[PDB]
RNA sequence: GUGGGAGAGGGUGGUGGAAUUCCCGGAGUAGCGGUGAAAUGCGCAGAUACCGGGAGGAACGCCGAUGGCGAAGGCAGCCACCUGGUCCACCCGUGACGCUGAGGCGCGAAAGCGUGGGGAGCAAACCGGAUUAGAUACCCGGGUAGUCCACGCCCUAAACGAUGCGCGCUAGGUCUCUGGGUCUCCUGGGGGCCGAAGCUAACGCGUUAAGCGCGCCGCCUGGGGAGUACGGCCGCAAGGC
Protein backbone atom coordinates (compact mmCIF):
# COMPACT_ATOMS: atom_id res chain seq x y z
CA UNK A 1 0.00 0.00 0.00
CA UNK A 2 1.06 3.59 -0.62
CA UNK A 3 2.10 5.90 2.20
CA UNK A 4 0.83 9.47 2.09
CA UNK A 5 4.19 11.26 1.82
CA UNK A 6 5.27 8.95 -1.01
CA UNK A 7 2.54 10.39 -3.27
CA UNK A 8 2.69 14.12 -2.50
CA UNK A 9 4.57 17.29 -3.37
CA UNK A 10 6.89 19.60 -1.45
CA UNK A 11 4.20 20.88 0.89
CA UNK A 12 4.08 22.82 4.15
CA UNK A 13 3.62 20.72 7.29
CA UNK A 14 2.93 23.94 9.22
CA UNK A 15 0.01 25.21 7.10
CA UNK A 16 -3.20 24.54 9.03
CA UNK A 17 -5.29 26.20 6.29
CA UNK A 18 -4.49 23.89 3.35
CA UNK A 19 -7.30 21.36 3.70
CA UNK A 20 -6.51 19.73 0.34
CA UNK A 21 -3.28 18.14 1.58
CA UNK A 22 -4.19 17.83 5.27
CA UNK A 23 -7.21 15.72 4.28
CA UNK A 24 -4.82 13.11 2.85
CA UNK A 25 -3.48 12.41 6.36
CA UNK A 26 -6.89 11.71 7.91
CA UNK A 27 -8.41 8.24 7.78
CA UNK A 28 -11.79 7.12 6.47
CA UNK A 29 -12.95 8.47 9.83
CA UNK A 30 -11.72 11.72 11.33
CA UNK A 31 -8.83 9.88 12.99
CA UNK A 32 -5.22 10.93 12.38
CA UNK A 33 -3.38 8.23 10.46
CA UNK A 34 -0.47 6.44 12.19
CA UNK A 35 3.10 6.67 10.95
CA UNK A 36 2.73 3.25 9.31
CA UNK A 37 0.43 4.74 6.64
CA UNK A 38 1.77 8.32 6.53
CA UNK A 39 5.43 7.41 5.96
CA UNK A 40 6.48 10.39 8.09
CA UNK A 41 9.32 10.77 10.56
CA UNK A 42 8.72 11.35 14.27
CA UNK A 43 9.24 15.12 14.03
CA UNK A 44 7.17 15.38 10.84
CA UNK A 45 4.29 13.43 12.40
CA UNK A 46 4.48 15.49 15.60
CA UNK A 47 4.13 18.72 13.60
CA UNK A 48 1.39 17.28 11.37
CA UNK A 49 -0.71 16.29 14.39
CA UNK A 50 -0.72 19.81 15.83
CA UNK A 51 -1.46 21.37 12.44
CA UNK A 52 -4.34 18.92 11.96
CA UNK A 53 -5.80 19.83 15.35
CA UNK A 54 -5.48 23.53 14.46
CA UNK A 55 -7.35 22.91 11.21
CA UNK A 56 -10.00 20.94 13.10
CA UNK A 57 -10.72 23.82 15.49
CA UNK A 58 -11.12 26.08 12.43
CA UNK A 59 -13.84 23.77 11.10
CA UNK A 60 -11.66 22.77 8.14
CA UNK A 61 -10.91 19.15 9.10
CA UNK A 62 -13.52 16.78 10.58
CA UNK A 63 -13.19 16.00 14.28
CA UNK A 64 -14.75 12.58 13.61
CA UNK A 65 -16.65 10.79 10.87
CA UNK A 66 -18.92 7.80 10.17
CA UNK A 67 -17.79 4.37 8.98
CA UNK A 68 -19.40 2.88 5.88
CA UNK A 69 -20.31 -0.64 4.67
CA UNK A 70 -19.90 -2.07 8.20
CA UNK B 1 -51.21 5.76 7.83
CA UNK B 2 -47.92 7.42 6.85
CA UNK B 3 -46.79 5.85 3.53
CA UNK B 4 -43.18 6.75 4.15
CA UNK B 5 -41.69 4.69 1.21
CA UNK B 6 -38.08 5.30 2.46
CA UNK B 7 -36.18 5.89 5.69
CA UNK B 8 -33.44 4.95 8.11
CA UNK B 9 -32.96 1.96 10.40
CA UNK B 10 -30.93 2.21 13.62
CA UNK B 11 -29.57 -0.97 15.23
CA UNK B 12 -28.58 -0.52 18.88
CA UNK B 13 -26.83 -3.71 19.99
CA UNK B 14 -25.44 -4.46 23.45
CA UNK B 15 -24.37 -7.57 25.33
CA UNK B 16 -27.76 -7.69 27.08
CA UNK B 17 -30.14 -6.86 24.21
CA UNK B 18 -30.47 -5.73 20.60
CA UNK B 19 -33.13 -3.26 19.47
CA UNK B 20 -34.03 -1.90 16.02
CA UNK B 21 -35.77 1.43 15.41
CA UNK B 22 -37.06 2.15 11.90
CA UNK B 23 -37.43 5.88 11.25
CA UNK B 24 -38.06 8.43 8.50
CA UNK B 25 -35.44 10.34 6.47
CA UNK B 26 -35.45 13.33 8.88
CA UNK B 27 -35.03 11.32 12.08
CA UNK B 28 -38.46 10.68 13.53
CA UNK B 29 -39.17 7.00 14.30
CA UNK B 30 -41.82 4.88 12.63
CA UNK B 31 -41.64 1.48 14.32
CA UNK B 32 -39.27 -0.49 16.53
CA UNK B 33 -38.62 -3.91 18.03
CA UNK B 34 -36.25 -5.69 20.40
CA UNK B 35 -35.52 -9.04 22.02
CA UNK B 36 -38.11 -8.23 24.69
CA UNK B 37 -40.77 -7.06 22.26
CA UNK B 38 -40.57 -10.62 20.92
CA UNK B 39 -41.00 -13.50 23.38
CA UNK B 40 -37.52 -13.61 24.92
CA UNK B 41 -37.19 -12.22 28.45
CA UNK B 42 -33.77 -12.68 30.08
CA UNK B 43 -30.28 -13.16 28.65
CA UNK B 44 -32.12 -14.82 25.75
CA UNK B 45 -32.67 -11.28 24.45
CA UNK B 46 -28.94 -10.93 23.74
CA UNK B 47 -28.69 -13.92 21.40
CA UNK B 48 -28.18 -13.34 17.65
CA UNK B 49 -31.45 -15.15 16.91
CA UNK B 50 -33.37 -12.63 19.01
CA UNK B 51 -31.60 -9.85 17.09
CA UNK B 52 -32.64 -11.48 13.80
CA UNK B 53 -36.25 -11.82 14.92
CA UNK B 54 -36.31 -8.22 16.21
CA UNK B 55 -34.94 -6.87 12.94
CA UNK B 56 -37.47 -8.95 10.98
CA UNK B 57 -40.41 -7.86 13.14
CA UNK B 58 -39.42 -4.20 12.86
CA UNK B 59 -38.99 -4.62 9.10
CA UNK B 60 -42.47 -6.15 8.76
CA UNK B 61 -44.00 -3.34 10.79
CA UNK B 62 -42.20 -0.99 8.36
CA UNK B 63 -43.82 -2.96 5.52
CA UNK B 64 -47.13 -2.21 7.22
CA UNK B 65 -46.07 1.43 7.04
CA UNK B 66 -44.93 0.89 3.45
CA UNK B 67 -41.13 0.96 3.64
CA UNK B 68 -39.04 -0.03 0.61
CA UNK B 69 -35.62 1.68 0.69
CA UNK B 70 -33.68 1.67 3.97
CA UNK B 71 -30.42 3.24 5.13
CA UNK B 72 -28.80 1.41 8.04
CA UNK B 73 -27.11 2.95 11.09
CA UNK B 74 -25.33 0.72 13.61
CA UNK B 75 -24.30 1.67 17.16
CA UNK B 76 -22.87 -0.69 19.77
CA UNK B 77 -21.38 -4.17 19.92
CA UNK B 78 -22.87 -7.50 20.94
CA UNK B 79 -23.96 -10.93 19.84
CA UNK B 80 -26.15 -10.55 16.78
CA UNK B 81 -24.99 -7.01 16.05
CA UNK B 82 -24.24 -8.41 12.58
CA UNK B 83 -27.10 -10.94 12.45
CA UNK B 84 -29.53 -8.03 12.77
CA UNK B 85 -28.04 -6.50 9.63
CA UNK B 86 -28.08 -9.87 7.82
CA UNK B 87 -31.77 -10.41 8.56
CA UNK B 88 -32.42 -6.75 7.67
CA UNK B 89 -30.71 -7.37 4.32
CA UNK B 90 -32.71 -10.53 3.58
CA UNK B 91 -35.94 -9.13 5.08
CA UNK B 92 -37.25 -7.79 1.77
CA UNK B 93 -35.99 -4.23 2.32
CA UNK B 94 -33.52 -2.97 -0.28
CA UNK B 95 -30.56 -1.89 1.86
CA UNK B 96 -29.29 1.50 0.72
CA UNK B 97 -26.13 1.64 2.83
CA UNK B 98 -24.75 0.35 6.13
CA UNK B 99 -23.04 2.76 8.54
CA UNK B 100 -21.38 2.17 11.92
CA UNK B 101 -21.95 5.30 14.04
CA UNK B 102 -21.06 3.80 17.43
CA UNK B 103 -20.59 6.77 19.81
CA UNK B 104 -17.13 6.80 21.37
CA UNK B 105 -16.09 9.62 23.75
CA UNK B 106 -12.81 11.52 23.64
CA UNK B 107 -12.06 10.33 27.20
CA UNK B 108 -14.55 12.57 28.99
CA UNK B 109 -16.37 10.53 31.64
CA UNK B 110 -15.12 8.04 34.22
CA UNK B 111 -16.47 4.52 33.60
CA UNK B 112 -17.93 2.11 36.11
CA UNK B 113 -15.65 -0.31 37.94
CA UNK B 114 -16.72 -2.99 35.45
CA UNK B 115 -15.20 -1.00 32.56
CA UNK B 116 -11.71 -0.31 33.97
CA UNK C 1 -11.17 -43.01 18.57
CA UNK C 2 -8.25 -40.99 19.93
CA UNK C 3 -5.66 -42.07 17.34
CA UNK C 4 -7.33 -43.66 14.32
CA UNK C 5 -10.49 -43.07 12.28
CA UNK C 6 -12.01 -46.41 13.40
CA UNK C 7 -12.50 -47.80 9.90
CA UNK C 8 -16.08 -48.91 9.33
CA UNK C 9 -16.81 -52.63 9.30
CA UNK C 10 -17.84 -53.80 5.83
CA UNK C 11 -20.74 -56.20 6.31
CA UNK C 12 -21.13 -59.29 4.18
CA UNK C 13 -23.68 -59.10 1.34
CA UNK C 14 -27.01 -60.89 1.61
CA UNK C 15 -27.82 -64.35 0.29
CA UNK C 16 -31.34 -63.51 -0.94
CA UNK C 17 -31.13 -59.97 -2.32
CA UNK C 18 -27.38 -59.50 -2.55
CA UNK C 19 -27.72 -56.17 -0.71
CA UNK C 20 -25.79 -55.01 2.35
CA UNK C 21 -28.56 -53.00 4.04
CA UNK C 22 -30.58 -56.21 4.37
CA UNK C 23 -27.70 -57.87 6.23
CA UNK C 24 -27.35 -54.79 8.44
CA UNK C 25 -31.05 -54.83 9.30
CA UNK C 26 -30.92 -58.58 9.97
CA UNK C 27 -28.03 -57.91 12.36
CA UNK C 28 -30.14 -55.23 14.07
CA UNK C 29 -32.92 -57.80 14.54
CA UNK C 30 -30.53 -60.43 15.94
CA UNK C 31 -30.23 -60.89 19.70
CA UNK C 32 -28.02 -63.23 21.76
CA UNK C 33 -26.07 -64.01 18.58
CA UNK C 34 -28.90 -65.74 16.69
CA UNK C 35 -28.49 -64.58 13.10
CA UNK C 36 -30.34 -67.68 11.84
CA UNK C 37 -33.52 -66.95 13.81
CA UNK C 38 -33.24 -63.24 12.94
CA UNK C 39 -32.87 -64.05 9.24
CA UNK C 40 -35.92 -66.31 9.43
CA UNK C 41 -37.81 -63.45 11.12
CA UNK C 42 -36.83 -60.96 8.42
CA UNK C 43 -37.64 -63.31 5.53
CA UNK C 44 -40.97 -64.57 6.84
CA UNK C 45 -41.70 -60.87 7.30
CA UNK C 46 -40.59 -60.40 3.68
CA UNK C 47 -43.08 -63.02 2.50
CA UNK C 48 -45.84 -61.47 4.63
CA UNK C 49 -45.07 -57.93 3.44
CA UNK C 50 -44.94 -59.06 -0.20
CA UNK C 51 -48.29 -60.85 0.12
CA UNK C 52 -50.40 -58.48 2.24
CA UNK C 53 -49.42 -55.72 -0.22
CA UNK C 54 -48.63 -56.75 -3.78
CA UNK C 55 -45.33 -54.87 -4.01
CA UNK C 56 -41.72 -55.97 -3.99
CA UNK C 57 -40.34 -56.07 -0.41
CA UNK C 58 -37.03 -54.73 -1.79
CA UNK C 59 -38.19 -51.25 -2.72
CA UNK C 60 -40.64 -51.05 0.20
CA UNK C 61 -37.78 -51.85 2.60
CA UNK C 62 -35.58 -49.26 0.88
CA UNK C 63 -38.29 -46.57 0.82
CA UNK C 64 -39.16 -47.18 4.48
CA UNK C 65 -35.55 -46.95 5.66
CA UNK C 66 -35.20 -43.83 3.49
CA UNK C 67 -38.34 -42.33 5.03
CA UNK C 68 -37.05 -42.92 8.57
CA UNK C 69 -33.60 -41.35 8.06
CA UNK C 70 -33.61 -37.89 9.73
CA UNK C 71 -31.76 -34.84 8.46
CA UNK C 72 -31.06 -33.00 11.74
CA UNK C 73 -30.70 -33.76 15.45
CA UNK C 74 -29.50 -32.25 18.74
CA UNK C 75 -26.29 -32.68 20.76
CA UNK C 76 -25.55 -31.21 24.19
CA UNK C 77 -22.75 -28.63 24.45
CA UNK C 78 -21.37 -27.18 27.69
CA UNK C 79 -21.28 -23.37 27.41
CA UNK C 80 -21.48 -20.77 30.19
CA UNK C 81 -23.00 -22.95 32.89
CA UNK C 82 -25.35 -25.83 32.13
CA UNK C 83 -25.15 -27.32 28.65
CA UNK C 84 -27.52 -26.50 25.80
CA UNK C 85 -29.16 -28.51 23.02
CA UNK C 86 -27.40 -27.53 19.77
CA UNK C 87 -28.89 -28.74 16.46
CA UNK C 88 -26.82 -30.07 13.58
CA UNK C 89 -26.97 -32.33 10.53
CA UNK C 90 -26.30 -36.09 10.46
CA UNK C 91 -23.70 -38.33 8.87
CA UNK C 92 -25.03 -40.75 6.22
CA UNK C 93 -23.62 -43.73 8.14
CA UNK C 94 -25.23 -42.50 11.36
CA UNK C 95 -28.47 -41.89 9.47
CA UNK C 96 -28.37 -45.54 8.35
CA UNK C 97 -27.70 -46.80 11.88
CA UNK C 98 -30.36 -44.62 13.53
CA UNK C 99 -32.93 -45.55 10.87
CA UNK C 100 -32.38 -49.28 11.37
CA UNK C 101 -32.40 -48.96 15.17
CA UNK C 102 -35.64 -46.98 15.16
CA UNK C 103 -37.08 -49.55 12.75
CA UNK C 104 -36.38 -52.47 15.07
CA UNK C 105 -37.33 -50.64 18.27
CA UNK C 106 -40.64 -49.44 16.80
CA UNK C 107 -41.34 -52.90 15.37
CA UNK C 108 -40.93 -54.59 18.75
CA UNK C 109 -42.98 -51.87 20.49
CA UNK C 110 -45.94 -52.96 18.32
CA UNK C 111 -48.90 -55.04 19.56
CA UNK C 112 -48.59 -57.81 16.97
CA UNK C 113 -47.92 -61.23 18.49
CA UNK C 114 -45.33 -62.75 16.15
CA UNK C 115 -42.01 -61.07 15.44
CA UNK C 116 -42.17 -61.32 11.65
CA UNK C 117 -45.65 -59.75 11.69
CA UNK C 118 -44.34 -56.80 13.69
CA UNK C 119 -41.39 -56.39 11.31
CA UNK C 120 -43.60 -56.55 8.22
CA UNK C 121 -46.24 -54.10 9.43
CA UNK C 122 -43.58 -51.71 10.75
CA UNK C 123 -41.83 -51.74 7.38
CA UNK C 124 -45.19 -51.15 5.66
CA UNK C 125 -46.11 -48.17 7.83
CA UNK C 126 -42.63 -46.68 7.48
CA UNK C 127 -42.83 -47.14 3.70
CA UNK C 128 -46.17 -45.29 3.63
CA UNK C 129 -44.86 -42.33 5.64
CA UNK C 130 -46.49 -43.15 8.99
CA UNK C 131 -45.82 -45.42 11.97
CA UNK C 132 -43.83 -45.29 15.16
CA UNK C 133 -40.30 -45.17 13.76
CA UNK C 134 -41.17 -42.23 11.53
CA UNK C 135 -42.81 -40.60 14.56
CA UNK C 136 -39.57 -40.89 16.53
CA UNK C 137 -37.68 -39.58 13.48
CA UNK C 138 -39.98 -36.58 13.17
CA UNK C 139 -39.63 -35.91 16.90
CA UNK C 140 -35.85 -35.92 16.41
CA UNK C 141 -36.37 -33.44 13.56
CA UNK C 142 -38.79 -31.44 15.73
CA UNK C 143 -35.96 -31.02 18.21
CA UNK C 144 -34.37 -29.16 15.33
CA UNK C 145 -36.21 -26.11 13.97
CA UNK C 146 -37.17 -25.53 17.64
CA UNK C 147 -33.92 -24.86 19.51
CA UNK C 148 -32.59 -23.35 16.26
CA UNK C 149 -31.95 -20.23 18.37
CA UNK C 150 -28.62 -21.91 19.20
CA UNK C 151 -27.61 -22.14 15.52
CA UNK C 152 -24.43 -20.21 16.42
CA UNK C 153 -23.20 -23.04 18.70
CA UNK C 154 -22.74 -25.57 15.89
CA UNK C 155 -19.19 -26.75 16.71
C1' G D 1 29.27 34.92 25.31
C1' U D 2 27.26 34.14 20.34
C1' G D 3 24.10 31.36 17.20
C1' G D 4 20.68 27.33 16.49
C1' G D 5 17.32 23.11 18.53
C1' A D 6 13.71 19.41 20.76
C1' G D 7 10.10 18.90 24.59
C1' A D 8 2.47 16.07 28.20
C1' G D 9 8.73 21.05 32.33
C1' G D 10 5.81 24.78 35.51
C1' G D 11 2.07 29.09 36.17
C1' U D 12 -2.00 32.27 34.27
C1' G D 13 -6.04 33.36 31.11
C1' G D 14 -8.87 31.95 27.01
C1' U D 15 -10.96 28.28 23.79
C1' G D 16 -12.75 23.20 20.70
C1' G D 17 -15.14 18.71 19.71
C1' A D 18 -16.74 13.71 21.18
C1' A D 19 -19.40 11.38 25.16
C1' U D 20 -22.43 10.84 29.94
C1' U D 21 -26.32 13.09 32.77
C1' C D 22 -30.34 16.42 33.08
C1' C D 23 -34.21 19.79 30.94
C1' C D 24 -37.55 21.56 26.43
C1' G D 25 -39.78 19.81 22.01
C1' G D 26 -41.00 16.36 17.91
C1' A D 27 -42.22 11.67 16.34
C1' G D 28 -43.05 6.70 18.32
C1' U D 29 -45.30 1.55 21.63
C1' A D 30 -44.34 -2.03 25.81
C1' G D 31 -40.66 -2.66 27.58
C1' C D 32 -35.98 -1.17 29.11
C1' G D 33 -32.10 -2.32 32.12
C1' G D 34 -29.24 -6.05 34.19
C1' U D 35 -26.90 -11.35 35.04
C1' G D 36 -23.87 -17.52 34.99
C1' A D 37 -29.13 -17.25 35.61
C1' A D 38 -32.00 -13.62 37.89
C1' A D 39 -34.35 -9.96 41.05
C1' U D 40 -34.26 -5.02 43.22
C1' G D 41 -34.76 -0.73 39.73
C1' C D 42 -37.05 2.31 35.91
C1' G D 43 -41.65 2.55 32.33
C1' C D 44 -49.01 4.33 30.77
C1' A D 45 -47.72 10.90 34.60
C1' G D 46 -45.43 7.53 27.69
C1' A D 47 -39.68 4.98 29.35
C1' U D 48 -35.93 2.54 26.28
C1' A D 49 -34.56 3.51 20.86
C1' C D 50 -34.55 8.03 17.02
C1' C D 51 -34.39 13.38 15.81
C1' G D 52 -33.68 18.76 16.97
C1' G D 53 -32.64 22.52 20.88
C1' G D 54 -30.69 24.00 25.77
C1' A D 55 -27.88 23.55 30.48
C1' G D 56 -23.86 21.95 33.38
C1' G D 57 -19.55 19.40 35.21
C1' A D 58 -15.41 16.49 34.44
C1' A D 59 -11.86 14.38 31.30
C1' C D 60 -8.87 15.07 26.49
C1' G D 61 -10.17 9.72 21.37
C1' C D 62 -7.05 9.15 16.59
C1' C D 63 -1.87 11.30 16.70
C1' G D 64 0.82 7.74 20.87
C1' A D 65 5.48 4.74 20.64
C1' U D 66 8.75 -0.23 23.15
C1' G D 67 8.42 8.07 22.56
C1' G D 68 9.30 12.88 25.08
C1' C D 69 10.10 16.48 29.59
C1' G D 70 11.27 17.01 34.85
C1' A D 71 15.48 16.78 40.67
C1' A D 72 11.57 13.71 42.48
C1' G D 73 6.30 13.59 43.13
C1' G D 74 4.88 13.76 38.53
C1' C D 75 3.44 16.13 33.45
C1' A D 76 -1.12 14.56 27.23
C1' G D 77 -7.15 18.71 23.07
C1' C D 78 -5.97 23.69 20.98
C1' C D 79 -4.37 29.06 21.53
C1' A D 80 -1.86 33.18 23.79
C1' C D 81 1.14 35.23 27.56
C1' C D 82 4.80 34.66 31.92
C1' U D 83 8.82 31.32 33.15
C1' G D 84 12.45 26.92 34.51
C1' G D 85 15.72 23.20 32.96
C1' U D 86 18.60 21.14 29.01
C1' C D 87 21.38 19.88 24.24
C1' C D 88 24.50 21.15 20.00
C1' A D 89 27.90 24.10 16.97
C1' C D 90 31.54 28.30 17.12
C1' C D 91 36.82 28.03 20.47
C1' C D 92 35.06 34.02 21.72
C1' G D 93 35.38 35.68 27.34
C1' U D 94 36.54 34.74 33.05
C1' G D 95 40.82 31.85 34.99
C1' A D 96 40.08 26.40 39.71
C1' C D 97 35.63 30.30 40.57
C1' G D 98 35.22 22.82 41.86
C1' C D 99 32.59 18.03 44.11
C1' U D 100 29.76 16.44 48.09
C1' G D 101 26.83 18.06 51.83
C1' A D 102 25.08 16.81 59.02
C1' G D 103 21.54 20.98 60.18
C1' G D 104 18.33 24.37 58.03
C1' C D 105 14.87 25.75 54.10
C1' G D 106 11.69 24.50 49.90
C1' C D 107 9.13 20.87 46.93
C1' G D 108 6.46 16.44 47.71
C1' A D 109 0.99 10.86 44.19
C1' A D 110 -3.24 9.45 46.41
C1' A D 111 -6.17 9.57 50.58
C1' G D 112 -7.28 12.79 54.72
C1' C D 113 -8.43 18.06 57.50
C1' G D 114 -10.31 23.43 57.72
C1' U D 115 -13.09 27.67 55.40
C1' G D 116 -15.77 28.91 50.93
C1' G D 117 -17.44 27.41 46.09
C1' G D 118 -18.76 23.41 42.61
C1' G D 119 -21.15 18.64 41.47
C1' A D 120 -22.18 15.56 35.18
C1' G D 121 -20.00 10.67 35.53
C1' C D 122 -17.80 7.71 39.17
C1' A D 123 -18.18 6.33 44.17
C1' A D 124 -15.79 4.51 50.84
C1' A D 125 -19.96 4.55 54.28
C1' C D 126 -24.82 3.35 53.65
C1' C D 127 -29.76 1.53 51.29
C1' G D 128 -31.71 -2.40 48.70
C1' G D 129 -31.60 -7.23 45.00
C1' A D 130 -29.15 -11.78 44.44
C1' U D 131 -25.49 -15.81 45.42
C1' U D 132 -24.38 -19.10 49.51
C1' A D 133 -24.47 -23.91 54.67
C1' G D 134 -24.15 -18.27 56.26
C1' A D 135 -22.70 -13.24 52.30
C1' U D 136 -21.11 -8.49 56.93
C1' A D 137 -17.68 -10.11 50.22
C1' C D 138 -17.04 -10.75 45.16
C1' C D 139 -22.19 -9.94 40.95
C1' C D 140 -26.68 -6.27 40.07
C1' G D 141 -29.62 -1.72 41.16
C1' G D 142 -29.25 3.07 43.97
C1' G D 143 -26.28 6.36 46.82
C1' U D 144 -23.18 10.36 50.70
C1' A D 145 -18.41 12.06 51.88
C1' G D 146 -15.03 12.40 48.27
C1' U D 147 -13.31 12.94 43.37
C1' C D 148 -13.25 19.10 40.75
C1' C D 149 -11.77 24.66 41.99
C1' A D 150 -9.65 28.82 45.45
C1' C D 151 -6.81 29.36 49.86
C1' G D 152 -4.46 27.29 54.16
C1' C D 153 -2.81 22.35 56.57
C1' C D 154 -1.36 17.23 56.22
C1' C D 155 5.02 15.19 54.76
C1' U D 156 3.10 9.40 54.13
C1' A D 157 4.09 5.16 49.68
C1' A D 158 6.21 -1.03 46.23
C1' A D 159 7.74 8.10 46.83
C1' C D 160 11.18 1.59 42.66
C1' G D 161 15.88 1.24 38.50
C1' A D 162 13.67 -1.84 45.70
C1' U D 163 20.41 0.62 42.54
C1' G D 164 22.74 8.50 46.66
C1' C D 165 25.58 12.49 43.98
C1' G D 166 30.06 13.82 41.07
C1' C D 167 34.50 12.61 38.02
C1' G D 168 37.98 9.58 35.42
C1' C D 169 39.20 4.77 33.23
C1' U D 170 37.69 -0.22 30.70
C1' A D 171 35.42 -4.57 23.41
C1' G D 172 31.68 -4.04 20.46
C1' G D 173 26.88 -5.02 18.09
C1' U D 174 21.61 -3.61 17.28
C1' C D 175 16.91 -0.48 17.66
C1' U D 176 15.69 4.49 18.79
C1' C D 177 14.90 10.15 20.19
C1' U D 178 17.40 14.93 19.30
C1' G D 179 21.51 18.24 17.38
C1' G D 180 26.03 19.05 14.23
C1' G D 181 28.92 17.34 10.14
C1' U D 182 32.75 16.89 4.18
C1' C D 183 25.24 13.01 5.70
C1' U D 184 26.98 3.89 2.76
C1' C D 185 28.58 6.95 7.47
C1' C D 186 30.77 9.86 11.40
C1' U D 187 30.40 12.85 15.79
C1' G D 188 27.96 14.60 20.50
C1' G D 189 23.85 14.22 23.94
C1' G D 190 19.17 10.98 25.98
C1' G D 191 16.01 6.30 25.73
C1' G D 192 16.17 0.49 25.27
C1' C D 193 18.11 -4.42 23.91
C1' C D 194 22.29 -8.21 23.40
C1' G D 195 26.93 -8.99 24.89
C1' A D 196 34.22 -8.23 25.92
C1' A D 197 37.01 -8.01 30.22
C1' G D 198 35.61 -8.00 34.94
C1' C D 199 31.96 -8.43 38.95
C1' U D 200 28.11 -11.52 41.62
C1' A D 201 25.81 -16.42 46.45
C1' A D 202 23.26 -17.02 42.17
C1' C D 203 19.62 -14.47 39.28
C1' G D 204 21.95 -11.35 36.74
C1' C D 205 25.17 -6.26 35.86
C1' G D 206 28.16 -5.16 31.88
C1' U D 207 30.48 3.09 28.60
C1' U D 208 22.59 4.31 31.33
C1' A D 209 28.06 -0.78 35.88
C1' A D 210 25.88 -4.09 40.16
C1' G D 211 33.32 -3.41 36.50
C1' C D 212 38.31 -0.69 37.89
C1' G D 213 39.36 3.82 41.17
C1' C D 214 38.74 8.57 44.07
C1' G D 215 35.81 12.29 47.07
C1' C D 216 31.52 13.27 50.23
C1' C D 217 26.62 12.17 52.40
C1' G D 218 22.69 8.53 54.16
C1' C D 219 21.92 3.78 56.15
C1' C D 220 22.84 -1.72 58.03
C1' U D 221 24.67 -5.43 62.41
C1' G D 222 19.64 -12.42 63.66
C1' G D 223 13.88 -13.14 63.83
C1' G D 224 9.50 -12.02 66.88
C1' G D 225 8.31 -8.40 70.24
C1' A D 226 7.77 -3.43 66.96
C1' G D 227 7.73 1.05 63.75
C1' U D 228 5.01 -0.68 69.59
C1' A D 229 6.16 1.95 74.60
C1' C D 230 8.11 6.37 77.15
C1' G D 231 10.15 11.23 76.15
C1' G D 232 10.51 15.32 72.87
C1' C D 233 9.13 18.03 68.47
C1' C D 234 5.46 19.10 64.59
C1' G D 235 -0.03 18.92 63.46
C1' C D 236 -6.84 21.88 63.81
C1' A D 237 -7.39 16.83 63.74
C1' A D 238 -6.19 12.26 61.56
C1' G D 239 -1.39 11.46 62.57
C1' G D 240 3.90 12.19 61.34
C1' C D 241 9.42 12.56 62.60
MG1 LIG E 1 -30.67 -9.02 28.61
MG1 LIG F 1 3.62 21.49 28.88
MG1 LIG G 1 1.47 24.24 30.79
MG1 LIG H 1 -39.51 13.44 25.56
MG1 LIG I 1 -45.50 2.47 36.20
MG1 LIG J 1 -43.34 -0.53 38.42
MG1 LIG K 1 -45.18 4.78 38.98
MG1 LIG L 1 -26.48 21.45 37.19
MG1 LIG M 1 -2.46 4.72 22.81
MG1 LIG N 1 12.13 27.49 27.22
MG1 LIG O 1 40.22 30.28 24.65
MG1 LIG P 1 44.37 35.34 30.37
MG1 LIG Q 1 24.23 19.83 45.30
MG1 LIG R 1 19.27 17.97 53.87
MG1 LIG S 1 1.28 15.66 49.79
MG1 LIG T 1 -5.54 15.27 47.41
MG1 LIG U 1 -11.93 19.32 51.28
MG1 LIG V 1 -23.09 4.26 39.41
MG1 LIG W 1 -29.20 -11.43 51.60
MG1 LIG X 1 -22.28 -0.21 43.68
MG1 LIG Y 1 28.34 3.88 47.09
MG1 LIG Z 1 21.56 14.89 10.25
MG1 LIG a 1 15.45 12.14 31.85
MG1 LIG b 1 24.22 6.80 23.23
MG1 LIG c 1 23.59 1.80 23.34
MG1 LIG d 1 32.58 -14.13 31.45
MG1 LIG e 1 21.75 -7.18 30.16
MG1 LIG f 1 30.14 5.04 37.07
MG1 LIG g 1 26.53 -6.06 44.06
MG1 LIG h 1 15.89 3.64 60.80
MG1 LIG i 1 16.37 -9.25 68.98
MG1 LIG j 1 3.12 3.83 60.52
MG1 LIG k 1 4.14 10.80 71.16
MG1 LIG l 1 -0.43 19.41 70.69
MG1 LIG m 1 -1.17 5.03 60.43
Amino acid sequence: KAKVKATLGEFDLRDYRNVEVLKRFLSETGKILPRRRTGLSAKEQRILAKTIKRARILGLLPFTEKLVRK
Amino acid sequence: KRQVASGRAYIHASYNNTIVTITDPDGNPITWSSGGVIGYKGSRKGTPYAAQLAALDAAKKAMAYGMQSVDVIVRGTGAGREQAIRALQASGLQVKSIVDDTPVPHNGCRPKKKFR
Amino acid sequence: ARRRRAEVRQLQPDLVYGDVLVTAFINKIMRDGKKNLAARIFYDACKIIQEKTGQEPLKVFKQAVENVKPRMEVRSRRVGGANYQVPMEVSPRRQQSLALRWLVQAANQRPERRAAVRIAHELMDAAEGKGGAVKKKEDVERMAEANRAYAHYRW
